[PDB]
C-alpha cells in the first residue's frame, strides 16, 4: 500500500542545515509531486512548498525564500529538504505529503490536496 | 617444457570504453557531418560479447547532447492576471480563450490556466480570474521541429560492435556480432507511453527489461508491425501577432471559425487486436498461471498520464485510456467491438506552455501554426509498467506509465555497444631469450 | 492574504450526536475546491474529504461535505469515539493557501 | 592490414579464431604478401575521417614499439622474454590454450594478473642491462 516514511528526530543548534527526509514505498515516486507543511505545538499547519521528482519543477512560498531548498532523488525514491538557517522559532513538527491522482476533467491545480501524508518527525532547536 | 612469459602485440582483445560520438544527418544542422556514403559493415563470426542495454554509457550521451541542440536554438515570462469566460460554441465542453490586461503600458487552451479570486466585493457576480500554468517557475523561453534521422558514429580510435541476433532481449551474449563505424536512422522524436517512427523487429514482438521479476523497471516492447495513427486539429487558428517590449513577438492565436470539433485521434481497431493478442501471448511465458490485465496510468501531472505528441509544431496530450482497457485471461481473447470495428477514438487536450525536458525544469513558449493541423504516425513501440501489489491472485495489472525520458532512446541504441582496441597481450609459450 | 476562521472550537457532543462546521474564509472560493483533514493527537493527519463534497477513499458514509461560496460545512451523521480529533480546514492547492484553526470533537 | 582481423590495429588475428590457428594461418598470409602473387561534398569530410582513423593507428602503432624497450622488446611483434610463467596463473597446459581458447578467453582469464607480470617484465628487464653491462666495464 501507498506509505510515506519520513527519518527520524534531528535535534541541531540554531544556524545548522536539517536535512529532513521523505521515502515512497507503495507507487511510483517519479510521477506524483511532494508536499512539505510545518507544525509548531499550539499554531496552524502552514505551507512551505513543493518539489515536483518528475521534470524538477520546484515551488516554495515566499516565506521561506532563502531559507529552505528542496532535492529529490529519482533513483532512490526519497525526497528532500534542505535548509539553509535555523531560529528558536523553528521548533516545529514538519510532515511530508503526497498529492492526489489527475483526472480528465479539471484544472491542472485540482489535484493537489496533499492525499497521503506521513509519520512526522520533530526537531528542536534548543533542548 | 618449462614454461615462459611472453608479450605480444597486435592481440585482438577489446575494452569497453566511453567517449564523445560525434551525429551525422542528411541535412540540427550544426557539428553533424554528411552520412557516410560506404556504410562498411564486417561481419566478426564467432565471437560472443555480453552486451547491456540498461547499463550502456551511449544513451547518456544521446539523452546530452540533444538538450544542448535544443538550447542552442532557444537563445520573457511575464506573468499577470488573466481574466476570461467560456468560449462561446467528439464535441469541445470547456476550452477557455480569451485576452488579458495591461503588458507594459495602459488563447491559452486549458490546461495553461489557474483559477483565483480577488478580495474585493464582486464575489456576487462571479468574475474568475486566471494565471499562467508556470507563473513561478524559473525561466519561461520562448522561440518548427522535425525530426531528422540523425547518425551517430565512432572517433578515431573506438569501434561500434553491433549485434545481429534476431532475438534480442536486452542482456546476455549475441552471437552474430558485426563492427560498424556509424550507426542506422535514429529519429529524436519525444513521446510517452508509446513509440512513434521507431525500428521494427524482425521476428514476433519481443519484450525487454533490466528485471522482468522487478515492478520499477521500465518494459519496453517492440512490436513488428507498424500500426498507423491519424491524430488532427480540425479546428482554424488565425495569428494574432501580439507585441510586448521593444521588438519582441508572442503569439496567442485563436478564432471562432466553428470551434466545436475536439482534436482526437483514429486507430485502426483491428490492427490493435492482433498487436495485444501477440504480446500476452509473450508476456505470458514470463507470467505463469497469470492473468495479465492492463489498466489505466496514474495521475499527478497531467503531462505524465497523457501521451506525448508533435504534429507539424503542436503538441497533442491523449487520454490513452480507451487503449488497452482488458483484462485478457487467455491468449488472444476478450474482444469488446460486438461488430463495430469503428475506429476507436481517443481525445486529445492540446498544451501551450510546455513543461520542456524531463529532469531539470525549463518551460518554454509553443508557437501555434495558422490553419488545420494533422499528422500521422507509426506506433511501434510500447512502454509499461508493472504494479507491485500483494492482493497478487494471478492478476498482475499493467499501466503504460512512461517512465524516464532515457527509456524512449533505449529502445534503438540496445543493439551496439562502444569498445576500444588494447592490442598488447601476454601468452606463455617454450622459447626464452638468450642471454 | 487568505486567513480561515473556524467555529466552533470545542463541541459538547456525545456519541450519536450531529456536529456542526464551517469554515468562513476571507476570500470567496470561485471553484468551491476545498479539503478537510483529520488529525488524531500522536498519529499522522488523515485526509476527510478531496473536494467541496468529494469523500476521499477509506473515509465512511458519516462523513459528508456540503456548502459553497463562503460556507463551507460540514456534517458527521452519527458520531463514534474512533473520529475524536483535530479538523483542519483548506482552501485551494496553488501559489498560496493557508490552514484552518481546528476543532475538537470533544467527548465532554 | 595483414591477418584480415577487421579492425587496423589486432593485426595478429580475427577475433573468433583460436590462438594457435590465428599464428598458423599468420603465416601462410604471410608468404602470399612477400611474394606478390594475386557526390563531392560528403565524400570529402568522410575521406577526411577516414584519414585519420588510420594516422591516429599508425602513432598509436609507432609509440607502443618503442615503449616497448622497458621489457627488451623494441621494435618487435611476437617478442619473447625470460620470466618464469607462475603455475598459479592459469596453468592450462600451453597445447590446450592455443587450440581451444581465442584471445578474448584469455584475456578474461588472466585478467587479475596482468598488472602483476607486467612489473616483473620491467624488473627483468634492468638485470639484464645491467649484468650485461658489467661485463664491459671489467675490459
Ligand atoms: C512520423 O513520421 C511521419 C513521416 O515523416 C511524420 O509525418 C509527417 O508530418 C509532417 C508534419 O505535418 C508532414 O510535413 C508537412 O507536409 C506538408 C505536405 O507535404 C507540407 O506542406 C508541410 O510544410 C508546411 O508546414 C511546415 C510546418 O508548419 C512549414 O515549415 C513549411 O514551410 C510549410 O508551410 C510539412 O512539411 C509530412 O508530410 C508527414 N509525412 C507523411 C509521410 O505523412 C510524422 O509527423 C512523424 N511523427 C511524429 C510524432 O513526428
Ligand atoms: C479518460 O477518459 C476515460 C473515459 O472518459 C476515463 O476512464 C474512466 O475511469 C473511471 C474511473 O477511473 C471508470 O469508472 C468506473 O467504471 C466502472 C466500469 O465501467 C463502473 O462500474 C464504475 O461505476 C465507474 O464508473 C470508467 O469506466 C473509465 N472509462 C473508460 C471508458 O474506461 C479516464 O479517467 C480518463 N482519464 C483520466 C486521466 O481521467
Ligand atoms: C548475421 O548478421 C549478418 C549482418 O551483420 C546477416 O547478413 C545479412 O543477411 C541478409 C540476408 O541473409 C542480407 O540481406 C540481403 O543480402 C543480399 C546480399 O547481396 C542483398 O543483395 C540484399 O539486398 C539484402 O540486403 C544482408 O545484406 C546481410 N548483411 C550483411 C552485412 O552481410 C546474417 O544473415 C546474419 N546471420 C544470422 C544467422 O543471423
Ligand atoms: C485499475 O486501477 C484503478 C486504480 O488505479 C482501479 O480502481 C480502483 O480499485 C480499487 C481496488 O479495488 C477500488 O477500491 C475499493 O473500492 C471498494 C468499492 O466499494 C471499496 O469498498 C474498497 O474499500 C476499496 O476502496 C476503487 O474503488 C477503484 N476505483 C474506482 C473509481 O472504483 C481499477 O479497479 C483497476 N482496474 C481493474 C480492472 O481492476
Ligand atoms: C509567484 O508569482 C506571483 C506572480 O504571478 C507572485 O505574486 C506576487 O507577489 C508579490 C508579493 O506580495 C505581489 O506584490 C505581486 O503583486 C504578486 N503578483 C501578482 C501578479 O499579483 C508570487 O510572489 C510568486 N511566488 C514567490 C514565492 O515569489
Ligand atoms: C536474455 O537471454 C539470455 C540467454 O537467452 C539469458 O541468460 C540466461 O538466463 C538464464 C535464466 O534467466 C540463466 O539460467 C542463464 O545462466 C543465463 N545465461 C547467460 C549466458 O547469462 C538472460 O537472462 C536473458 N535476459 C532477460 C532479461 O530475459
Ligand atoms: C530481480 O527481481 C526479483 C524480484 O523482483 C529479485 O528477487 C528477489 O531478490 C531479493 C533480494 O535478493 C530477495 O530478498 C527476494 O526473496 C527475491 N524474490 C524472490 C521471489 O525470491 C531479484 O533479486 C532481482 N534480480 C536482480 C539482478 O536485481
Ligand atoms: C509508417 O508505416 C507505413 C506502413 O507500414 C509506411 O508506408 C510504407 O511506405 C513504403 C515507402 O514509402 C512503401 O513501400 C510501403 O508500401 C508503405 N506501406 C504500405 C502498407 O503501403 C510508412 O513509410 C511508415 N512511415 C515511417 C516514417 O516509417
Ligand atoms: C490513417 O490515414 C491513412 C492515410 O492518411 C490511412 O491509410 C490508408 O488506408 C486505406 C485503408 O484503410 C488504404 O486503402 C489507403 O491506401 C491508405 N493510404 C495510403 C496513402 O496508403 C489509414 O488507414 C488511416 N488509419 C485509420 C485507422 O483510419
Ligand atoms: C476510420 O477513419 C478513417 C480516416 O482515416 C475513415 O476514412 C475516411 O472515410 C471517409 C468516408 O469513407 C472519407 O471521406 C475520408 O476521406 C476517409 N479518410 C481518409 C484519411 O481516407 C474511415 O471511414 C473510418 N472508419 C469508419 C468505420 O468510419
Ligand atoms: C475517426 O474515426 C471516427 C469513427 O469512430 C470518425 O467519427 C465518425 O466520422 C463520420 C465521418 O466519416 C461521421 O459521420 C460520424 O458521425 C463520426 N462518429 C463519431 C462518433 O464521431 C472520425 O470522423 C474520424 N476522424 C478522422 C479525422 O478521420
Ligand atoms: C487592469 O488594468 C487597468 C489599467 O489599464 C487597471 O486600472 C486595473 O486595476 C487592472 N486590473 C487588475 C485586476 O489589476
Ligand atoms: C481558416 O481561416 C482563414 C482565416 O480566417 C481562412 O481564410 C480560411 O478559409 C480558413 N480555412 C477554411 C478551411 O475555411
Ligand atoms: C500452473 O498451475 C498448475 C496447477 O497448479 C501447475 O500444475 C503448473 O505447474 C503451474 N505452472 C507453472 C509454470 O508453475
Ligand atoms: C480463465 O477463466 C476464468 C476467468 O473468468 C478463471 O476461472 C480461470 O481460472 C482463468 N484461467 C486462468 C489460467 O487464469
Ligand atoms: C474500451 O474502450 C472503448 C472506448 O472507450 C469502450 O467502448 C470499451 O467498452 C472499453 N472496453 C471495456 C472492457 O471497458
Ligand atoms: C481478436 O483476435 C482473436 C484471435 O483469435 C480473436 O479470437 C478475436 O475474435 C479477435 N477480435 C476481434 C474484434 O477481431
Ligand atoms: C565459426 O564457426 C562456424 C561453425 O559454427 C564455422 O562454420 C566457421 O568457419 C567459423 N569461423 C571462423 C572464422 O572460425
Ligand atoms: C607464484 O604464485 C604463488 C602464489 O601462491 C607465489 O607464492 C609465488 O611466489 C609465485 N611465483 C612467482 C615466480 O611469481
Ligand atoms: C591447474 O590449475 C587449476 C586451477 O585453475 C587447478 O584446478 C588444477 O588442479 C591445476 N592442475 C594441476 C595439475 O595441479
Ligand atoms: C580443445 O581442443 C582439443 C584439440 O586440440 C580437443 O580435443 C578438445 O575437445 C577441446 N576442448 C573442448 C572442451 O572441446
Ligand atoms: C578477479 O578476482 C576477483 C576477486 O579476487 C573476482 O571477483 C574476479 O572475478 C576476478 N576476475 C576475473 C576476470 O575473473
Amino acid at each position: 500500500q501507498v506509505q510515506l516514511v519520513q527519518s527520524g528526530a534531528e535535534v541541531k543548534k540554531p544556524g545548522a542545515s536539517v536535512k529532513v527526509s521523505c521515502q515512497a514505498s507503495g507507487y511510483r515516486f517519479s510521477n506524483f509531486v511532494i508536499h512539505w507543511v510545518r507544525q509548531a505545538p499550539g499554531q496552524r499547519f502552514e505551507w512551505m512548498g513543493w518539489i515536483n521528482p518528475y521534470n524538477g519543477n520546484k515551488e516554495f512560498s515566499a516565506k521561506f525564500q532563502d531559507r529552505v531548498t528542496f532535492t529529490a532523488d529519482t533513483s532512490a525514491n526519497t525526497a528532500y529538504m534542505e535548509l539553509r538557517s535555523l531560529r528558536s522559532a523553528d521548533t516545529a513538527v514538519y510532515y511530508c505529503a503526497r498529492v492526489g491522482p489527475y483526472s480528465w476533467d479539471d484544472s491542472p491545480q485540482d489535484n493537489y490536496y496533499m492525499d497521503v501524508w506521513g509519520k512526522g518527525t520533530t526537531v528542536i532547536v534548543s533542548s | 617444457a618449462k614454461k615462459w612469459v611472453t608479450v605480444y602485440y597486435g592481440v585482438p582483445v577489446w575494452k569497453e570504453a566511453t567517449t564523445t560520438l560525434f551525429c551525422a544527418s542528411d541535412a540540427a544542422t550544426h557539428a553533424c557531418v554528411p552520412t557516410d556514403p560506404n556504410p562498411q559493415e564486417i561481419v566478426l563470426g564467432n565471437v560472443t560479447e555480453n552486451f547491456n542495454m540498461w547499463k550502456n554509457n551511449m544513451v547518456e550521451q544521446m539523452h546530452e547532447d540533444i538538450i544542448s541542440l535544443w538550447d542552442q536554438s532557444l537563445k520573457t515570462p511575464l506573468c499577470v492576471t488573466l481574466n476570461c469566460n467560456n468560449v462561446n460554441t467528439m464535441e469541445t465542453g470547456e476550452m477557455k480563450n480569451c485576452s488579458f490586461n495591461v503588458t507594459t503600458s495602459i488563447l491559452f487552451y486549458k490546461l495553461d490556466v489557474v483559477p483565483l479570486e480577488n478580495k474585493n466585493n464582486i464575489n456576487n457576480t462571479n468574475i474568475t480570474n486566471y494565471r499562467l500554468i508556470n507563473c513561478n517557475t524559473s525561466v519561461i523561453t520562448q522561440a518548427s521541429f522535425e525530426p531528422i534521422p540523425i547518425h551517430y558514429c565512432a572517433p578515431a580510435g573506438f569501434a561500434i560492435l553491433k549485434c545481429n541476433s534476431k532475438t534480442f532481449n536486452g542482456s546476455g551474449p549475441c552471437t552474430n556480432v558485426s563492427t560498424v563505424q556509424c550507426t542506422h536512422g535514429i529519429r529524436p522524436v519525444v513521446s510517452t507511453q508509446l513509440l512513434l517512427n521507431g525500428s521494427l523487429a524482425e521476428e514476433e514482438i519481443v519484450i525487454r527489461s533490466e528485471n522482468i521479476t522487478d515492478n520499477a523497471k521500465t518494459i519496453i516492447v517492440q512490436l513488428n508491425e507498424a500500426v498507423e495513427i491519424n491524430c488532427t486539429r480540425p479546428n482554424n487558428n488565425t495569428r494574432k501577432s501580439i507585441h510586448i517590449g521593444p521588438g519582441r513577438a508572442f503569439y496567442a492565436t485563436g478564432d471562432i471559425i466553428g470551434n466545436i470539433r475536439q482534436a482526437h485521434c483514429n486507430i485502426s481497431k483491428a490492427r490493435w487486436n492482433e498487436t495485444l493478442g501477440q504480446i500476452v501471448a509473450k508476456l505470458e511465458e514470463q507470467f505463469p498461471n497469470k492473468t495479465i490485465i492492463f489498466n489505466h496510468s496514474s495521475g499527478g501531472d497531467p503531462e505524465i498520464v497523457t501521451h506525448s505528441f508533435n504534429c507539424g509544431g503542436e503538441f497533442f496530450y491523449c487520454n490513452t485510456t480507451p487503449l488497452f482497457n482488458s483484462t485478457w485471461n487467455n491468449t488472444r481473447t476478450d474482444d469488446y467491438p460486438t461488430g463495430g470495428e469503428q475506429n476507436i477514438t481517443l481525445q486529445c487536450r492540446i498544451k501551450q506552455i510546455i513543461n520542456m525536458w524531463q529532469g531539470v525544469g525549463k518551460a518554454m513558449y509553443a508557437p501555434p501554426i495558422r490553419g488545420q493541423i494533422r499528422c500521422s504516425s507509426n506506433i511501434t513501440g510500447l512502454l509499461l509498467t508493472r504494479d507491485g501489489g500483494r492482493d497478487q491472485n494471478g492478476t498482475e495489472t499493467f499501466r503504460p506509465g512512461g517512465g524516464n525520458m532515457r527509456d524512449n532512446w533505449r529502445s534503438e541504441l540496445y543493439k551496439y555497444k562502444v569498445v576500444k582496441i588494447e592490442p598488447l597481450g601476454i601468452a606463455p609459450t617454450a622459447c626464452k631469450r638468450r642471454v | 492574504e487568505i486567513v480561515l476562521t473556524q467555529s466552533p472550537g470545542t463541541l459538547s457532543l456525545s456519541p450519536g450526536e450531529r456536529a456542526t462546521f464551517s469554515c468562513r474564509s476571507s476570500h470567496s472560493i470561485r471553484s468551491r475546491r476545498v479539503a478537510w483533514y483529520q488529525h488524531k493527537p500522536g498519529q499522522a493527519p488523515r485526509l476527510v474529504i478531496h473536494g467541496v463534497s468529494n469523500r476521499a477513499s477509506g473515509i465512511s458514509d458519516r462523513f459528508s461535505g456540503s456548502g459553497s461560496g463562503t460556507d463551507f460545512t460540514l456534517t458527521i451523521t452519527r458520531v463514534e469515539p474512533e473520529d475524536f480529533a483535530l479538523y483542519y480546514c483548506q482552501v485551494y492547492g496553488a501559489s498560496s493557501y493557508t490552514f484552518g484553526q481546528g476543532t475538537k470533537l470533544e467527548r465532554k | 592490414a595483414v591477418g584480415l582481423g577487421a579492425f587496423i590495429l589486432g593485426f595478429l588475428g580475427a577475433a573468433g579464431s583460436t590462438m594457435g590457428a590465428a599464428s598458423m594461418a599468420l603465416t601462410v598470409q604471410a608468404r602470399l604478401l612477400l611474394s606478390g602473387i594475386v557526390h563531392m561534398l560528403q565524400l570529402t569530410v568522410w575521406g577526411i575521417k577516414q584519414l585519420q582513423a588510420r594516422v591516429l593507428a599508425v602513432e598509436r602503432y609507432l609509440r607502443d614499439q618503442q615503449l616497448l624497450g622497458i621489457w627488451g622488446c623494441s621494435g618487435k611483434i611476437i617478442c619473447c622474454t625470460n620470466v618464469p610463467w607462475n603455475d598459479s596463473w592459469s596453468n592450462k597446459t600451453i597445447n590446450e590454450i592455443w587450440d581451444n581458447m581465442t584471445w578474448m578467453q584469455w584475456e578474461k582469464e588472466i585478467d587479475n594478473y596482468t598488472q602483476h607480470i607486467y612489473t616483473l617484465l620491467e624488473v627483468s628487464q634492468i638485470q639484464q642491462e645491467k649484468n650485461e653491462q658489467e661485463l664491459l666495464e671489467l675490459d
